[PDB]
C-alpha cells in the first residue's frame, strides 16, 4: 500500500503529518488519487478546518470526496444537520451502493453524531473494510456491549493482526475490559507513540490506561507533555482535571483546567454535560428544599 | 448494555460513589436518608467537583466522539459487573485541612475558620473509608468541626451583643462561660478561658473567676499568661464571692443550643442534628441546622455510611 503512511498517520492522530505526506505522495492511479484526497480532507476535518474541506471539495469532485464533504457540512453547520440526515436517510434507503466504503464510513459517522447508533451500525454492517470493522467495534463499545465488540475485534484480528488499526481496536476493547488487560492497552499505545510519534491522541490513551490503574502519578508526565503541545486540547484538559483531584492539587487547579476547557471549546459535550448537571442539581435542590 | 456508571450505582450505597457516577438524585437521596441533608444547596460545589473527576477520556478514532473511561478502585478484581469508582478523597486529606482551621482560629479569623470547618464537616460523608477505626476517626472529625463551629459562632455573637445593660453584661459573661465548655484543643481552650476570666473578673463574680483561672493554669499557657492568671487569681481569693447569680452551672453537664446559645442541662429535652451532633432546644426541631446548614434538626436518620463495612449480611 503506497498510501500506507498517510493513512497510518491519520489513525494515530498526527493529522498534520498525514496532510504533509498526502501532498508528497504521487497519485499513480485515479483510484489512489481519490483515496489520497479523501484522507487529506479527513485530516483537515480532524484539524477542524471545515472551511478548507467545504470550499475545496466541489460538486465535480468524486463521490468519495462528496461523502467527506457531507460530513464536513454536518460538523460545520448545526442548522444543516437535520436536513443532511434526512437526505442521508433518503440516499441510504434509496440506493444500494455498498462499494463506496468511504461513503459508508462518512455516513456512519454522521449517524454516530446523530446518536443513531443503529443506523450507523446498520450502514457499517454493509461495509467490508477493515476500518469499517474498527468503527464498528468503537460503536459497540459505546453501546457497552463488550461482548459484541470482542467478536468484531477477532474478526479483524484474523484479517490483520499487525495493522495499527487493529492494534488500536484491541487497545480500546482492552481498555473497556479492565483488569490485567489495562496493561496490554497501555503497551500498545506506548509502542505506537514510540514507533510513530507521540500524538495527542496516543498520549491521552496512555494516560487513560495508567489512570484506569492506580498510577495517577505516572499519568502526570504524559498529560503534562500533551498539554505543552496543545492547550485547549479537550481530552487533555479533562484528564488533567481528573488527575489533579487524585494528586491532591488545590481545588483551584481543577477549576482552572475546567475553565480553560470552556475557553478552548465552549461547545464541547463535556462542558454541556457539566452544565446539565448543574441544572438538574438546582432542580433537585428545589425538590428537597423546604417551602416558604 | 449497562453503563459503567450505572454499575457503580448498583454496587455501592456510598454517596460519593453516586456523585462520581453522576447520579445526583440517587446520591442526594442517600445523603437525605443516611444523614439529614435536606438543603442540598451548599452541596452544589462539592457535587460538581466530585462529578468532574469521575471519568477520564480517550479518543478511539479521529473525528468521532471521544470515549470515556471509568476508573475503578477495585480495578483488578472488578469485572464488568462489580466495578466501583476509584476513591479520590480521603480522610487524611480532610484531617490535613483541619490544621488550617486551627491556624485561623488562633489568629482570630473565626469567620473564615467556620467556613473551612464547615467545608470539612460537609465533606466527611463523601469519604470512602477502609477500616472500622477509620470510620470512628471520621465521626470524631465531624464532632470537632461542629464543636468549633458552634463555639466560634457563639463567640462572634457574644461580641456583637450590647455591653450597656447589667443584664446585657450578665448575658455576655454567660456566653463566654459556655465557650469554656466547648471541647477544643488546649491552645484554643486556653484562649477562651483567658477571655472568660476577664469578663467574670469585671463582673465581680470572683468565685467563678477563680475556677476559670485554675483551669487555665492547668492547661499550661505561656508563661506571661500564666503569671497574669496567677495575679488575677490571687485578687479573686481576697474576695472569693460571686456578686450576681448567673444562668451558668460549671458542674452540671451542658449542651449548647447551636441557635440560641443557651444551656441545656443533662436530661432536658434536646433535638440534635443527625449529621453534626449539634444540639438544639426542642423548639428548633424540623428547622435547618445552623451549624451544618444543610441538615434538618428533627430528622431521624440511618446514620453516616462512609464504608461498606457498615453494611452487614
Amino acid at each position: 500500500d503506497e498510501l500506507f503512511d498517510v493513512k497510518n498517520a491519520f489513525y494515530i492522530g498526527s493529522y498534520q503529518q498525514c496532510i504533509n505526506e498526502a501532498q508528497r505522495v504521487k497519485l499513480s492511479s485515479p483510484e489512489r488519487e481519490v483515496e489520497r484526497d479523501v484522507f487529506l480532507y479527513r485530516a483537515y476535518l480532524a484539524q477542524r478546518k471545515y472551511g478548507v474541506v467545504l470550499d475545496e471539495i466541489k460538486p465535480s469532485s468524486a463521490p468519495e470526496l462528496q461523502a467527506v464533504r457531507m460530513f464536513a457540512e454536518y460538523l460545520a453547520s448545526e442548522n444543516q444537520r437535520d436536513s443532511i440526515v434526512l437526505e442521508l436517510d433518503r440516499e441510504m434507503s434509496r440506493s444500494v451502493d455498498v462499494t463506496n466504503t468511504t461513503f459508508l464510513l462518512m455516513a456512519a459517522s454522521i449517524y454516530f453524531h446523530d446518536q443513531n447508533p443503529d443506523a450507523a451500525l446498520r450502514t457499517l454492517h454493509q461495509g467490508d473494510g477493515l476500518e469499517c470493522m474498527a468503527m464498528t467495534i468503537q460503536i459497540l463499545l459505546k453501546l457497552d456491549r463488550l461482548d459484541l465488540a470482542r467478536k468484531e475485534l477477532k474478526k479483524m484480528q484474523d484479517q490483520d493482526e499487525d495493522a495499527t488499526l487493529t492494534q488500536l481496536a484491541t487497545a480500546w476493547v482492552n481498555l473497556a475490559v479492565g483488569g490485567e488487560k489495562l496493561q496490554e492497552a497501555y503497551y500498545i499505545f506506548q509502542e505506537l507513540a514510540d514507533k510513530c510519534s507521540p500524538t495527542l491522541l496516543l498520549l491521552n490513551g496512555q494516560a487513560a490506561c495508567h489512570s484506569a490503574q492506580g498510577r495517577w502519578e505516572t499519568a502526570e508526565g504524559v498529560l503534562q507533555e500533551a498539554l505543552d503541545k496543545d492547550s485547549g486540547h479537550p481530552e487533555t484538559l479533562i484528564n488533567l482535571i481528573v488527575l489533579s483531584q487524585h494528586l491532591g492539587k488545590p481545588p483551584e487547579v481543577t477549576n482552572r483546567y475546567l475553565s480553560q476547557l470552556k475557553d478552548a471549546h465552549r461547545a464541547h459535550p463535556f462542558i454541556k454535560e457539566y452544565q446539565a448537571k448543574e441544572n438538574d442539581f438546582d432542580r433537585l435542590a428545589m425538590q428537597y428544599a423546604p417551602s416558604a | 448494555g449497562t453503563s459503567p456508571t450505572q454499575i457503580w450505582c448498583n454496587n455501592s450505597q456510598l454517596p460519593v460513589d453516586h456523585i462520581l457516577a453522576g447520579s445526583f438524585e440517587t446520591a442526594m437521596r442517600l445523603l437525605h436518608d443516611q444523614v439529614g441533608v435536606i438543603q442540598f444547596g451548599p452541596y452544589k460545589q462539592l457535587f460538581l467537583q466530585t462529578y468532574a473527576r469521575g471519568r477520564t477520556t480517550y479518543q478511539a478514532l479521529p473525528c468521532l466522539p471521544s470515549m470515556y473511561s471509568y476508573p475503578n478502585r477495585n480495578w483488578k478484581d472488578a469485572g464488568l459487573k462489580n466495578g466501583v469508582p476509584a476513591v479520590g478523597l480521603k480522610l487524611n486529606d480532610l484531617i490535613q485541612r483541619l490544621q488550617l482551621c486551627y491556624q485561623l482560629t488562633t489568629v482570630g479569623k473565626f469567620e473564615e475558620a467556620v467556613e473551612k470547618f464547615r467545608s470539612i464537616l460537609l465533606s466527611v460523608p463523601l469519604l470512602v473509608v477502609d477500616n472500622k477505626q477509620e470510620i470512628a476517626e471520621a465521626q470524631q472529625l465531624i464532632t470537632i468541626c461542629r464543636e468549633y463551629i458552634v463555639g466560634l459562632c457563639m463567640e462572634i455573637e457574644r461580641k456583637k451583643l450590647p455591653k450597656e445593660t447589667l443584664d446585657q453584661q450578665k448575658r455576655i459573661c454567660e456566653m463566654a462561660a459556655y465557650f469554656t465548655h466547648s471541647n477544643l484543643q488546649p491552645v484554643h481552650m486556653i484562649l477562651v478561658l483567658r477571655t472568660a476570666l476577664n469578663l467574670f473578673f469585671k463582673l465581680k463574680n470572683f468565685k467563678t473567676a477563680a475556677t476559670f483561672a485554675r483551669r487555665l493554669l492547668e492547661l499550661g499557657p505561656k508563661p506571661e499568661v500564666a503569671q497574669q492568671t496567677r495575679k488575677i487569681l490571687s485578687a479573686c481569693e481576697k474576695n472569693p464571692t460571686d456578686a450576681c447569680q448567673l444562668n451558668y452551672d460549671m458542674h452540671n453537664p451542658f449542651d449548647i443550643c447551636a441557635a440560641s446559645y443557651r444551656p441545656i442541662y443533662r436530661g432536658k429535652p434536646v433535638e440534635k442534628c443527625p449529621l453534626s451532633g449539634a444540639c438544639y432546644s426542642p423548639e428548633f426541631k424540623g428547622q435547618i441546622c445552623r451549624v451544618t446548614t444543610v441538615t434538618e434538626i428533627g430528622k431521624d436518620v440511618i446514620g453516616l455510611r462512609i464504608s461498606p463495612l457498615q453494611f452487614r449480611l
